[PDB]
């Protein structure tokens, strides 16, 4: 997930004479030398975005060195990575490291740490590209680093789900957070129609749990398109469209939610139903359904941005072929 | 005095020090007592009588009086 993150930093300037010269414009070239590609403060920053307030630029007291320091605040493009986060690119770089260790080739620099107890891994070699997904163990955004630590596992579709019991009613506030996330998948969403579709096709049949859905039937753009297939049971609902006519405020969300396998991920489907028909092994939750819009909103976001960057990287043909040792090992553990 | 004391003597070699060494801590700041009020400086001893001698009226040679070369020789 890429943001923005309002940032508080005291400066040093070596010449504050020449320095007051163009104040606004030398200290973003300084704050973007600082702070660009390194994470600070639980935040990597990708990009400094113009500063919000700051000091004057004060002379120090403690030293006969004459320089100037000036406190400022300012906000950043931040990339900030998430537990159960789906990273879709992974360059493995050594081997002789047996804990398996590999870099995201991203817009997101991640280092991650594939353990090798687990066998779906250590058949990738060195060179190849392979997707991840982070497990539960956090981000480590060690400040001063080039990019992020972290620990996750060759995805494999996992086919598991979780249902979802609200008990709580949408706020307009609670509706506006919800629209604003319905506003980057239409944006994903429209990303994904820019692409060229039967690579969508194949990656999404690729990690598609249940099965494998028989053949191309019911094409599957989405965007902008309710269509789906499967169809495994019960009627589903569109996520998206129940969020803008809650946003008409007509529609109440008291009733069990759930996402389960035979649904496809990236899709914006789910079910609403009242009396939890889903064959769960797990155990209601009971909380508003601003969390349940939440946690199912980005899950959609993370599956579809998961799509979108695989269909990007592997442009031809050749490129999948050459790491053939992953597709045929995720069609072996359907 | 000079009957055998020892002053520390340390030269500024910062800029700031410097600048503060002349502005601020010259002598001339405390030539009135900042606890009395009064001044600290003067004749002492060889002037304080020396200038008694050289305004004093009459000499035991006479009145007090110099020529011009030893009038000169007093600047
Ligand atoms: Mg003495």
């Amino acid at each position: 997930m890429i943001d923005q993150k309002i940032f508080e930093t005291t400066l040093n300037i070596d010449d504050p004479t020449n320095f007051c010269t163009n104040v606004e414009a030398h200290l973003l070239k300084e704050l973007e030398n600082i702070y660009v590609g390194k994470c600070f403060k639980n935040s990597f920053i990708l990009n400094i975005t113009g500063v919000i307030q700051r000091s004057p630029c004060f002379i120090m007291r403690t030293n006969n060195s004459g320089r100037g320091y000036m406190h400022v605040r300012f906000s950043a493009v931040v990339s900030y990575l998430n537990a159960f986060d789906l990273i879709a690119a992974v360059k493995i770089i050594k081997n002789d490291s047996n804990i398996i260790l590999g870099e995201s080739l991203l817009t997101e620099p991640v280092t991650i740490v594939i353990p090798s107890s687990e066998s779906q891994n250590n058949v990738a070699e060195v060179g190849q590209i392979v997707p991840v997904q982070l497990a539960n163990s956090s981000v480590y955004y060690i400040p001063g680093r080039q990019q992020a630590s972290a620990t996750g596992s060759i995805f494999i579709p996992k086919h598991t789900f979780s249902v979802y019991h609200v008990q709580e009613e949408l706020t307009q506030e609670q509706a506006l957070n919800l629209t604003k996330l319905v506003n980057i998948i239409e944006m994903l969403l429209e990303s994904r129609s820019k692409k060229d579709f039967k690579q969508i096709c194949f990656f999404e049949k690729l990690y598609y749990t249940y099965s494998i859905s028989s053949d191309e039937i019911l094409d599957l753009k989405i965007w902008k398109g309710p269509k789906g297939k499967e169809m495994s049971r019960l009627k589903p609902c569109n996520v998206l469209s129940f969020l803008y006519d809650a946003l008409k405020n007509k529609n109440s969300s008291l009733g069990f939610w759930a996402r389960p396998p035979n649904l496809l991920k990236s899709s914006p489907l789910a079910y609403q139903q009242d009396q939890n028909s889903f064959n769960a092994t797990e155990l209601p939750i009971i909380c508003s359904a601003e969390v349940m819009f939440v946690t199912l909103l980005k899950e959609i976001i993370n599956y579809l941005q998961f799509i979108n960057d695989l269909c990007d990287t592997f442009n031809n043909e050749q490129l999948i072929k050459r790491h053939e040792n992953i597709w045929m090992l995720i069609e072996q553990r359907k | 005095d000079f009957d055998g004391d020892q002053m520390n003597l340390w030269v500024p070699w910062s800029v700031m020090s410097r600048v503060e060494a002349e502005l601020l801590c010259s002598v001339r700041n405390w030539f009135i007592s900042t606890k009395s009020s009064g001044p600290v400086n003067g004749q002492v001893q060889d002037s304080t009588v020396g200038s008694f001698l050289l305004t004093r009226t009459n000499t035991p040679m006479g009145k007090n009086v110099m020529n011009k070369l030893h009038a000169m020789g007093l600047f």
